[PDB]
Order: C-alpha cells, then sequence, then structure tokens
RNA sequence: GCCUAGACCGAGGACUGCGGUUUUUACCUAGGAUGUUGGCAUAAUGAUCUUAAGUCGCCCGUCUUGAAACACGGACCAAGGAGUCUAACGUCUAUGCGAGUGUUUGGGUGUAAAACCCGUACGCGUAAUGAAAGUGAACGAAGGUGGGGGCCCAUUAGGGUGCA
RNA sequence: AGCGUGCUACUUAUACUUCACCGUGAUUGCUGUUUUGACGCUUUCACGAGUAGGCAGGCGUGGAGGUCAGUGACGAAGCCUU
C-alpha cells in the first residue's frame, strides 16, 4: 500500500505537469480550428458574392472544379476484371462499403475511371467529411487499425506534417493541401454500413440512367447520409 | 477498449475538439449574414426565363 | 519410427495422398532406367548429361594399386615434422641441420606445391615432386632427396 | 528536363529562394467569369428527323 | 475428466473490481405524472382499480390511495410503468404527505395502528375534496377494463 | 468477403528458437533474448537470431579466419564472435594474441589460442565484458563451399556439379559433355 | 458459483456432433467421422444438412473445462491423489474413479471433505 | 440547437490516460453496468432424450466436364482387411567430433547376444584435369570495383573497417 | 394480381456496420518485482470457403524402458444403459 501511496503521488505530481504543458497545445489547437471555421465561412461568403456580382454584371461566375472526391466501392470482390481489381486494390478498396478520400488530378482520375463500374463517388461537403472521420476514423499505426479517439494518435503521427489534431487532419483534406497524401493514406479505408433507406432498385448502373455507380457528386453526402 | 462517438459523447467531442465549445457558445451553427434587400437579376440574367 | 509417418495421417481420405485421378499404380513410365533414349529423354540430358556413349580407351585388367601415389601439398607439409619437436625445429634449422621430412614413409607419392612454406631449409624425401613444389623448397634453402 | 531543374535549382540558390521541382499531373481548373458582350448566350434545341436520301 | 494436474501458478485470488463511473442520476417521471391526478393500475393485486395519486417517494414509486373507504385500495407504493396516467385530478394541496416514505413501508395478518390511522386522515381530506366533482366517487369506485372496439392508441385518459 | 492483397495467415519465415532441444543452448537464448529486448544495441539482435540458425547455416570458422580477420586495419585488439564452432588450421605459420567467444572450440583450436596468449571463452563470458558488443567483430563461415551446393541449380550450360555416385571416363561423359558425341551442354 | 468467479458458461453447440448416416445404417457408429466423398451433402454443406465440427465452436477459455458448479474436476485414484488440490479446492474438484474400492472410496470422501476438496460424484 | 418512443448489448476488473466541471490534490456522463426492489432455492432457471408442429433436407463411396440418377459396389452384423521392410541414395533437421571422421570385420572384457574397452588397415574427405602418356593450384596483405549486417571514430549527416 | 412508365413505404443472404466468443498470423510489453511456469505471461490489430494435395497440432490401439512404493477378489478388464 505505502508503495502505490508513494507512486501515486508521483503520478498526480507529474499528471500536474503535463496538463499545464498540454493547455498550451490545446489552445494551438483550437486557435487553429477557429482559424479554419473563419476561412471556410470567408471563402463561403466571397464565393457568394462573386456569384452574384458576376449575375449583376451580366457575367457568369464558372465555380472552380473540385479538387477532392469520396469514393465508395458498392460492388462485392468477385468476377472482377484483373486491370479493375487492380484499380480497386490501389485505391485501398478491396471490400464493398469500403470508402476513400482521393485528390483529384489526371492521373488519379483515370484511375477512378477504370474503377467507376464498380463504385460510387461524389465531391464530399465539410459536414460530411468531419461526420466520417468522427464516427469511423481510423489511423494505420504500426500495420493496424487504430481508433482515432484522441488527438495524441493524430499528433505522434502527423506532428512532423503539422497535423495535431482532428480539426487540422479535416481541414487538411477538405481544402485539399499540401500534405494530402500522407494525411489521407493515414487515415484507414473507412468501413461504412449499408444504406437506411436501401439503394436504388439496381444499384450497377450509372447514377444518370437511375443506377448508382458513377458520379453523383453532391448527392455523395445523401449517400453517406444513408450509410454513415 | 470500446469505442465512442463523439457525435453522441460531447465529453469525448470537447477532448478531440475544444474548439465545439466556442461553437456551441456563440451559435456558429445558426449565425445571421448581415446585407442587403437587394436583387442583381433584372437585367440580362432573365435570359433564363425565356430565350 | 512408423507412428511419425504420414500415411497414418492419410487414413480416412479415400486416395492416401496418390491422388484420384493420377492413382499409384504398378510401373507407369517403366522399371529402372526404362526409356531413357525415348519419353526419359528430357530427364536424363537435363540432370545427367554425358549418360549415353563411349569416351576412351578401356583398360583390360586393371589394378589401382599401380596408380597409388596420394598428394601432400606444401601448406600440409610441416604436419608431418614431430609434433613435441615442430616449434624447436623451427627455430634452430640452418643449412648445416635440416629436418628430413619422409613423405614416402607417411604415405604420401607426391610432394605438390600449394600453398606457402615458412622460410626454413628442409629436406623433403619423395616418390614425385612437382617443379614448383621443389623451386619453393630450394628457395627456403631446402632439397628434395628422391626415394622410391 | 535534367538539365531545366540543375538550371532552375541554381536560380533559386542564387536568388536565395526556393523552387518546385516535382512534375504534376494535370489539376481541376480554378474559377473564372464569362463575359457576355457580344457573346449573349444561343439557345439550342435538338432537331427533328429528316431523310436527306 | 482427465488427470490433469493444477499448475502452482494457477492462483485463486479474486480481484477486485474496477472503479465503476455509473454514479446514479435522477428518476424523470412523466410529465403526466402529477400529485393529484387519478390512475388507472394495471398490474398486481388492485389490476384496474383506479386510484389517487398523492406523492412521489426517493424510491421512484408512488404513494397512492383508493381512498380505501371507496375501493378497498390502502395507501400504498406502486411503480410509474404500471400505471396509467389520466387526466382527471384532485387537489392534494390540502392533504398533509409529509410523513410518507421508504421507511415506513418498512418490512416488520396484522396492520400497525399508525397505518390505520394515517389512513383515515388521508382519506378525510381526499373524500372531502372527491365529493366536489360529481361521479368522481363512483368512478374511483368501479373497476377498469378495455371493452370491445377499444383502441388504445386512439383513446384519450 | 474480402479482395485479399497478400496472402492471410502467412508465418513470419523465420526461426524465432532454435530447433535444438539443448538444454544450454537455450540458456544462451534467455539471455540475448533479454538483451536483444531491452539494450537496443544491435549486436545483441544479431546474437538473438543467430542462434536459432541451423547446422548448415553456421559453417564453422577456422583459425585462419579469425588471423585473417584480425589483420584488418585497427582490429588487432577486437573480440571475435563466432555462433558455432571454431576449428583449427594447421595451414597456419603463426597466430596472435586474440580473445574470442565461440558457442564451441575444437581441441585444436583451443591449444592454439591459448598457446599464442589468447582467450577461449564462452558467449555468455561475452556478455558480461562486452554487454553491448563494444568493440567486437563477428565471423561467419563461408555458406557457399558446401558441397552439398555443388548441385543446386544444375542445368544445361549451368556449370554444376553432375548428382552422381562414381566418377571415371564411363559416367556421364559422353553424349551431351562432348561435341565429338552430339552436342554439348 | 461456489467456486472462484468466473463468466457465464457458455456451451456454443449442446447437442453431440453425430457421424453422418450413423442414424440409416447400424455399421455407422455416431462417433463424428468428417465425410471425404466427392459428392457427399454434408462435405459440400447443403441447406439442411448436419452441423459439423469446426473451431468456431470453441469454448471460452474462462469457461473452458468447467463443470456446472464452476470447478475444473481431476481424476483421483488413492488418498495421495488429493494432495495436488490442497491450494486449489475452491477452483478444482476431485472424481473418484470407477475402480476405486467401497473401502479406498470412503477414505477418499472423508479426507476430501476434511481438506476441503469439493467432490463431483459423491454417493456411488 | 432542443424535446421525445423502442430494441440489442454490458466485453473489462486495485491505480495509471485524455478531457470536462472546477465549487477541489476534489467531483464528472471523460481508457467497456451500476443502484435498488421483489420472488425462488422440494425450486423459477438450464441441458439432454422421446415425440408433435413449422421450415428446410434426394443414397453414400467412386470414376467423371457433369451423379439423387434410368452409371457401377453395397440385404444386415461381428472380427480380419490395404504405402510395409530392406539395399543404396537426394533435400532438410538434431547430435558427437572436426581436417579429420567411423569401437562392433575383428581383439579385450563381461553380472554373457547387453554394457565397458582396444587398434592396424579400409571407406569417405583432405586436388583437380585429361581418352591417355601425364601434369598439377599465391604478381598483389590469397586480388580489384559497387553494394553489404555488425563493429570503430564521429557530431544530422560523414568517415574508417567491412564476415556471409 | 397483364403491358409501358413514374412515385412512397416495406420484405430479407453465411454480404456490409457495432459488439461478444474460438482459432491463425502478426504485434505491445514482461529479470535489482524472476515472483517455485520465458516451450511462459501480456497489449493491440487484421484475417477465417475449399476437391486433388502439402504441412502442423492433437485423439485412440497391441507391445517395451522408467516412474506413480498407482487401481484391484471389500471386485480388474469386458459388456449393457435418457
Ligand atoms: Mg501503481
Ligand atoms: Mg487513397
Ligand atoms: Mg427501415
Ligand atoms: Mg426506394
Ligand atoms: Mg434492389
Ligand atoms: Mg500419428
Ligand atoms: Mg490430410
Ligand atoms: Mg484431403
Ligand atoms: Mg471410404
Ligand atoms: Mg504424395
Ligand atoms: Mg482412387
Ligand atoms: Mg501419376
Ligand atoms: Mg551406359
Ligand atoms: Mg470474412
Ligand atoms: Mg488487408
Ligand atoms: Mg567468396
Ligand atoms: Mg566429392
Ligand atoms: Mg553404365
Ligand atoms: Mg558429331
Ligand atoms: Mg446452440
Ligand atoms: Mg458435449
Ligand atoms: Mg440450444
Ligand atoms: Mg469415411
Ligand atoms: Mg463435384
Ligand atoms: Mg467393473
Ligand atoms: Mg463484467
Ligand atoms: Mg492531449
Ligand atoms: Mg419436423
Ligand atoms: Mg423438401
Ligand atoms: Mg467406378
Ligand atoms: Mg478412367
Ligand atoms: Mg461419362
Ligand atoms: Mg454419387
Ligand atoms: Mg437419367
Ligand atoms: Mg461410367
Ligand atoms: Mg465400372
Ligand atoms: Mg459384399
Ligand atoms: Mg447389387
Ligand atoms: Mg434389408
Ligand atoms: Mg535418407
Ligand atoms: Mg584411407
Ligand atoms: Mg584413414
Ligand atoms: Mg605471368
Ligand atoms: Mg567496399
Ligand atoms: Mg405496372
Ligand atoms: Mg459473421
Ligand atoms: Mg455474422
Ligand atoms: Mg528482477
Ligand atoms: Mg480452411
Ligand atoms: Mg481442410
Ligand atoms: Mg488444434
Ligand atoms: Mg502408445
Ligand atoms: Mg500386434
Ligand atoms: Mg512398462
Ligand atoms: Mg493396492
Ligand atoms: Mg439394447
Amino acid at each position: 500500500e505505502k508503495a502505490q501511496q508513494k507512486t501515486a503521488e508521483e503520478r498526480a505530481a507529474a499528471k500536474k505537469v503535463r496538463k499545464a504543458a498540454n493547455k498550451e497545445k490545446r489552445k494551438v489547437i483550437f486557435d487553429r480550428a477557429a482559424a479554419y471555421q473563419k476561412e471556410y465561412t470567408e471563402a463561403e461568403r466571397s464565393v457568394i458574392k462573386a456569384k452574384r456580382d458576376a449575375k449583376a454584371s451580366n457575367s457568369y461566375y464558372v465555380d472552380a472544379q473540385p479538387k477532392l472526391v469520396f469514393v465508395v466501392r458498392i460492388k462485392g470482390i468477385n468476377k472482377i476484371p484483373p486491370k479493375p481489381r487492380k484499380v480497386l486494390q490501389l485505391l485501398r478498396l478491396t471490400q464493398i462499403n469500403a470508402g476513400v478520400f482521393v485528390r483529384l488530378t489526371k492521373a488519379t482520375s483515370e484511375l477512378i475511371k477504370l474503377a467507376e463500374p464498380y463504385v460510387a463517388y461524389g465531391y464530399p461537403s465539410l459536414s460530411t467529411i468531419r461526420q466520417l472521420v468522427y464516427k469511423r476514423g481510423f489511423g494505420k499505426v504500426n500495420k493496424q487499425r487504430i481508433a482515432l479517439s484522441d488527438n495524441a494518435i493524430i499528433e505522434a503521427n502527423l506532428g512532423k506534417f503539422n497535423i495535431l489534431s482532428i480539426e487540422d487532419l479535416i481541414h487538411e483534406i477538405y481544402t485539399v493541401g499540401p500534405n494530402f497524401k500522407q494525411v489521407s493514406n493515414f487515415l484507414w479505408p473507412f468501413k461504412l454500413s449499408n444504406p437506411n433507406g436501401g439503394f436504388r432498385a439496381r444499384k450497377f448502373q450509372h447514377f444518370i440512367q437511375g443506377g448508382d455507380t458513377g458520379n453523383r457528386e453532391q448527392f455523395i453526402n445523401a449517400l453517406v447520409k444513408q450509410m454513415n | 477498449v470500446l469505442k465512442k462517438n463523439p457525435l453522441k459523447n460531447k465529453q469525448v467531442l470537447l477532448r478531440l475538439n475544444p474548439y465545439a465549445k466556442a461553437y456551441a457558445a456563440e451559435k456558429v451553427g445558426s449565425a445571421k449574414v448581415e446585407q442587403a434587400k437587394v436583387k442583381p437579376s433584372k437585367g440580362q440574367f432573365a435570359e433564363v426565363l425565356k430565350n | 519410427p512408423t507412428r511419425l509417418t504420414k500415411t497414418r495421417k492419410h487414413r480416412g481420405n479415400v486416395s492416401a495422398g496418390k491422388g484420384r485421378i493420377g492413382k499409384h499404380r504398378k510401373h507407369p513410365g517403366g522399371r529402372g532406367k526404362a526409356g531413357g533414349q525415348h519419353h526419359h529423354r528430357t530427364n536424363l540430358d537435363k540432370y545427367h548429361p554425358g549418360y549415353f556413349g563411349k569416351v576412351g580407351m578401356r583398360y583390360f585388367h586393371k589394378q589401382q594399386n599401380h596408380f597409388w601415389r596420394p598428394e601432400i601439398n606444401l601448406d600440409k607439409l610441416w604436419t608431418l615434422v614431430d609434433s613435441e619437436k615442430k616449434d624447436e625445429y623451427l627455430s634452430k634449422s640452418s643449412a648445416s641441420a635440416a629436418p628430413v621430412i619422409d613423405t614416402l614413409a607417411h604415405g604420401y607419392g607426391k610432394v605438390l606445391g600449394k600453398g606457402r612454406l615458412p622460410e626454413v631449409p628442409v629436406i623433403v624425401k619423395a616418390r614425385f615432386v612437382s617443379k614448383l613444389a621443389e623451386e619453393k623448397i630450394r628457395a627456403v634453402g631446402g632439397v628434395v632427396e628422391l626415394v622410391a | 528536363r535534367v538539365k531545366s531543374n540543375a538550371a532552375k535549382k541554381r536560380e533559386a540558390k542564387a536568388n536565395g529562394e526556393t523552387v518546385y521541382l516535382k512534375r504534376q499531373a494535370a489539376k481541376p481548373r480554378g474559377s473564372r467569369i464569362i463575359s457576355t458582350e457580344g457573346n449573349i448566350p444561343q439557345t439550342l434545341a435538338p432537331v427533328a428527323y429528316e431523310t436527306f436520301i | 475428466m482427465s488427470q490433469v494436474a493444477p499448475k502452482w501458478y494457477q492462483s485463486e485470488d479474486v480481484p477486485a473490481p474496477k472503479q465503476t463511473r455509473k454514479t446514479a442520476r435522477p428518476q424523470k417521471l412523466r410529465a403526466s405524472l402529477v400529485p393529484g391526478t387519478v390512475l388507472i393500475l394495471l398490474a398486481g393485486r388492485f389490476r384496474g382499480k383506479r386510484v389517487v395519486y398523492l406523492k412521489n417517494l426517493e424510491d421512484n414509486t408512488l404513494l397512492v390511495s383508493g381512498p380505501f373507504k371507496v375501493n378497498g385500495v390502502p395507501l400504498r407504493r406502486v411503480n410509474a410503468r404500471y400505471v396509467i396516467a389520466t387526466s382527471t385530478k384532485v387537489n392534494v394541496s390540502g392533504v398533509d404527505v409529509s410523513k410518507f416514505n421508504v421507511e415506513y413501508f418498512a418490512r416488520e395478518k396484522e396492520i400497525k395502528a399508525e397505518r390505520v390511522a394515517d389512513q383515515k386522515s388521508v382519506d378525510a381530506a381526499l373524500l372531502s375534496e372527491i365529493k366536489k366533482t360529481p361521479l368522481l366517487k363512483q368512478y374511483l369506485a368501479a373497476s377498469f377494463s378495455l371493452k370491445n372496439g377499444d383502441r388504445p392508441h386512439l383513446l384519450k385518459f | 468477403g474480402r479482395d485479399h492483397t497478400s496472402k492471410q495467415h502467412v508465418r513470419s519465415g523465420h526461426r524465432t528458437a532454435p530447433k535444438s532441444d539443448n538444454v544450454y543452448l537455450q540458456l544462451l537464448v534467455k539471455l540475448y533474448s533479454f538483451l536483444a529486448r531491452r539494450t537496443d544495441a544491435p549486436f545483441n539482435k544479431v546474437i538473438l537470431k543467430s542462434l536459432f540458425l541451423s547446422k548448415i547455416n553456421r559453417p564453422p570458422v577456422s583459425v585462419s579466419r579469425i588471423s585473417r580477420a584480425l589483420k584488418q586495419k585497427g582490429a588487432a585488439e577486437k573480440t571475435i564472435v563466432v555462433v558455432g564452432t571454431v576449428t583449427d588450421d594447421n595451414r597456419l605459420l603463426e597466430f596472435p594474441k586474440a580473445t574470442i567467444a565461440a558457442l564451441r572450440f575444437t581441441a585444436g583450436a583451443k591449444d592454439r589460442i591459448l598457446k599464442n596468449g589468447g582467450e577461449a571463452i564462452t558467449l555468455d563470458q561475452l556478455a558480461l565484458r562486452a554487454p553491448k558488443g563494444q568493440n567486437t567483430l563477428i565471423v561467419r563461415g563461408p555458406r557457399n563451399s558446401r558441397e552439398a551446393v555443388r548441385h543446386f541449380g544444375f542445368g544445361p550450360h549451368k556449370g554444376k556439379a553432375p548428382r552422381i555416385l562414381s566418377k571415371g571416363r564411363k559416367f556421364e561423359r559422353a553424349r551431351g559433355r562432348r561435341r565429338s558425341r552430339g552436342f554439348k551442354v | 458459483a461456489t467456486s472462484v468467479p468466473h463468466p457465464k458458461i457458455v456451451k456454443k453447440y449442446t447437442k453431440k456432433f453425430k457421424r453422418h448416416h450413423s442414424d440409416r445404417y447400424h455399421r455407422v457408429a455416431e462417433n463424428w467421422r468428417k465425410q471425404k466423398g466427392i459428392d457427399s451433402c454434408v462435405r459440400r454443406r447443403f441447406r439442411g444438412t448436419i452441423p459439423q465440427p469446426n473451431i468456431g465452436y470453441g469454448s471460452n477459455k474462462k469457461t473452458k473445462f468447467l463443470n456446472p458448479a464452476g470447478y475444473k474436476v481431476y481424476l483421483v485414484k488413492n488418498v495421495k491423489d488429493l494432495d495436488v488440490l490442497l491450494l486449489h479446492t475452491k477452483s478444482y474438484a476431485a472424481e473418484i474413479a470407477s475402480s476405486v474400492s467401497s473401502r479406498k472410496r470412503v477414505e477418499i470422501v472423508a479426507k476430501a471433505k476434511k481438506l476441503g476438496v469439493k467432490v463431483t460424484n459423491p454417493k456411488g
């Protein structure tokens, strides 16, 4: 008992010091999250103002093309040709209802085009990204799937990339940042459930023709609401 | 031993995102926007109604 | 031990590890070295080249005793010096008194010249020596004395 | 490209600034504003079927 | 079974439980449960009896009286989940229910003289207030049952 | 179902313990299981793997190899480490004074180390005078000089040894080994 | 749970695993044998066929080997065999061998009661 | 932002962590269920057997691309019943010794087919190549270069030494 | 309750999500507290179809060396038995 009370007092002192040091880090991440919120709102209002001004000035504001996409594999693992199978493996989509974040370039666009008959993908909103990371967000730590239940896991794995919080990670994903590759690869592929409300009557046809595969764009957010 | 959803557990939410407190305190989710009662589409954008 | 063989583990499985189509038959392919020129050519050509044909001349009534000539190299030659006196000989050897090494009496026929000798005169008695073995022995101040 | 990268790197070292040499795949284009002076939108419709033989 | 001996490293000590963080929080009663409300008992000996709700005890139970003269249902506790809370109400501001608690119903046939006296004292005020509403005493003295064609998902109580 | 990108339930393919049931070899593994787990010294982690190796994977190190390894520049007073048997070499002309730690020594090898002023210690004696393997030098014997390796990867124009019981002019030298008898491979 | 406390004992399968067609033919005993036939409906796991042994039915390692009273049962032959259960009387129970005589069995029961060892078969 | 209906689950087992509230070296919903009440212990509870009902379930073994097959064996039961031993070998592994190794053909010895002991030869290895007569393995630290675990000097980096 | 087409809700696979348990592979840590099990204990994650066939870990049998100074005519073995 004596040893336990001695080590408890030592632990209490060390925890006092640790908490005092961590308070500053939590202030830092608070400021970063507030700044991220400010720039999100400012960018949204700026885009709205630009659209209104172009409407007023007999012009047309063309939105910037989306730089990020969320891809969900809605097809099983049977009867897949070798090339789309390899493409789905390289996207880390090796099961049904697996989701991944992709930064849009020519290379990744031609990749997603190869997997198009087997996936549903689209442009995720900020709230959808946040909900995904909060409920089903896992990290790859020593080749293990670890829940993101504390900011220390994110700091210990992405502090060399200036990611100290779950909000730093969400910001880095949403506004596609200079370290998007490392941040998205640290995230284990999201394992979603089936939709509450079901799919359309027949999944495996393009969204344009009344099916589920292909690009649904902003309705991926509704789909994620069904599945997350 | 048991993953807790920050969207259900408020304490875990504050553990992960301390700014949620300010978000809750300031009512950022229902923030008003100050703007004018203007309508700038009265002119050539009425090309949408007919052409 | 029979309890360690895989025959005990194949019990209960129909074919006993021999296959259901291929099965285990008497002698598919023939017995012994059958078919070495026709359907086992692919085996003998790959793994035993030179098997078929004649090379060289015969030797009726060959007595291997005629060709007895065990070899000893130079790097193993000083092991024939007495173990209790090796270190003293390596020091006090000179042109006036060098150790005698009777290689034939130790069971060797020819002295070969692999390795390097101590820079020490020796008297080597051999039935046969190579050109370089004797050149190395003379270089350390030694000599080869032919015996029979 | 090796020579061009070497020239850009030394010129950035000379100017004391930085330059990025990794190639990039083509990215989605940014926002833009379309002027309609002389380019008022023309309305099209699908055309009826005709035989030309 | 077999001859497998226990080992020296097979300890028999029982570890202490971890410190549980299930700190209890107060019971949240239904909004319809207000003292003076007429209740319908669904289970127990007095199932189907219309009774008067008097006090919320600290055991999460409800203090209830018939009154005993009208019904035969005495002062006792019931569980809130075995009760239908109707819309009929009796003014119980004139009824003293201070002395009633969990220890009153402690387990010690016979019946205490104290309990009989308390029954009369509570029932005097209860009957005095019940007489004001016509047919309320008759309503309380009648048992409840579901008639043919009664749909509890459509009925108001 | 899962689309597996790698084989499932695959053993590491490396020995995690000696195959030997020698209790005294176990004690050395016991000692270096603790050292490799707790010292961060790469020397102790290499030794633990080497104690698992099979007989053909720990070839004998001749006392000539130690002499040649000690003749590197600045390695004359290093501690020679051999995870295996150290054998004698009667082709050496001289041996230096050296400290050598090995699993086993032959009678000739031990006689040669102590005659020249050296020490022949075991690997447990090594762990006290060098618990981090400071100033050591691991020596491994030749693995590909084995006779069994002569026949590995045999084929046409491969230059390997035929699998044969007798040697001579009548044994696998005519057709396929000679252009006068058809072809040569 | 008069024994050392344990989790609730779960037996994943409580029926006997009976060999296929041990009911059709007397020569086929109920002792489980895996069907190896090419066309076998049981080996191919058709719907409606018998359950088969697999590692999924394995017992919880915390409740494995425990009798309904929560004890592990140890086979006892002579009175000296109870000595190994001295420090395990609340987690291990003794079962008296069938071939112990009526004399020695009374001595084992008497000493086990003295030592506190529980006896699973107290009447026979 | 707020209220509200239901279902399933409760793994873990002194403390340790991150937060929150701080009224506090204290408290909390924050590293996994507790509190309270009733009943039962001649038993509520659980299992098995038999049987009924619901639903599904074609005869196994075999050869076959394909078997429940209008393909073959099998009426039933008990007992027996099928990859063995040997000579010589390939790979891998363990062990003893190690440039040597193998006592067991034989000799000594014996408490007598055992155990214990002994040594010359011989086999294999220590040299290859050529059909053969024959000849027969260091220019050099037994070589150079690029890597190369480990070790040494350092001080990110870097250098030295570098077995397999 | 047919045909073409649109819409709302609903039904259910050994599939998907969360959770329990079994096994396999990896993985965290464990000797001045290693403490009579280190061929042992422990943290965590992922995975589990299979003929022919390979390997591993086990169950059972006749007989043998050693041990339990084991059971047994006060009943061994065998046999029958919700
Ligand atoms: Mg402690
Ligand atoms: Mg990706
Ligand atoms: Mg639904
Ligand atoms: Mg629908
Ligand atoms: Mg459908
Ligand atoms: Mg066996
Ligand atoms: Mg098998
Ligand atoms: Mg099989
Ligand atoms: Mg059969
Ligand atoms: Mg086979
Ligand atoms: Mg067959
Ligand atoms: Mg065959
Ligand atoms: Mg021939
Ligand atoms: Mg699976
Ligand atoms: Mg995987
Ligand atoms: Mg080499
Ligand atoms: Mg050879
Ligand atoms: Mg021949
Ligand atoms: Mg020719
Ligand atoms: Mg069951
Ligand atoms: Mg059972
Ligand atoms: Mg059941
Ligand atoms: Mg069978
Ligand atoms: Mg088939
Ligand atoms: Mg009997
Ligand atoms: Mg529990
Ligand atoms: Mg923190
Ligand atoms: Mg039925
Ligand atoms: Mg049917
Ligand atoms: Mg047939
Ligand atoms: Mg056939
Ligand atoms: Mg046919
Ligand atoms: Mg059939
Ligand atoms: Mg037919
Ligand atoms: Mg046929
Ligand atoms: Mg036939
Ligand atoms: Mg017959
Ligand atoms: Mg017939
Ligand atoms: Mg019949
Ligand atoms: Mg063999
Ligand atoms: Mg010989
Ligand atoms: Mg010899
Ligand atoms: Mg020359
Ligand atoms: Mg080099
Ligand atoms: Mg219709
Ligand atoms: Mg499952
Ligand atoms: Mg399931
Ligand atoms: Mg210690
Ligand atoms: Mg399997
Ligand atoms: Mg299998
Ligand atoms: Mg097993
Ligand atoms: Mg046996
Ligand atoms: Mg027999
Ligand atoms: Mg015996
Ligand atoms: Mg006896
Ligand atoms: Mg009978």
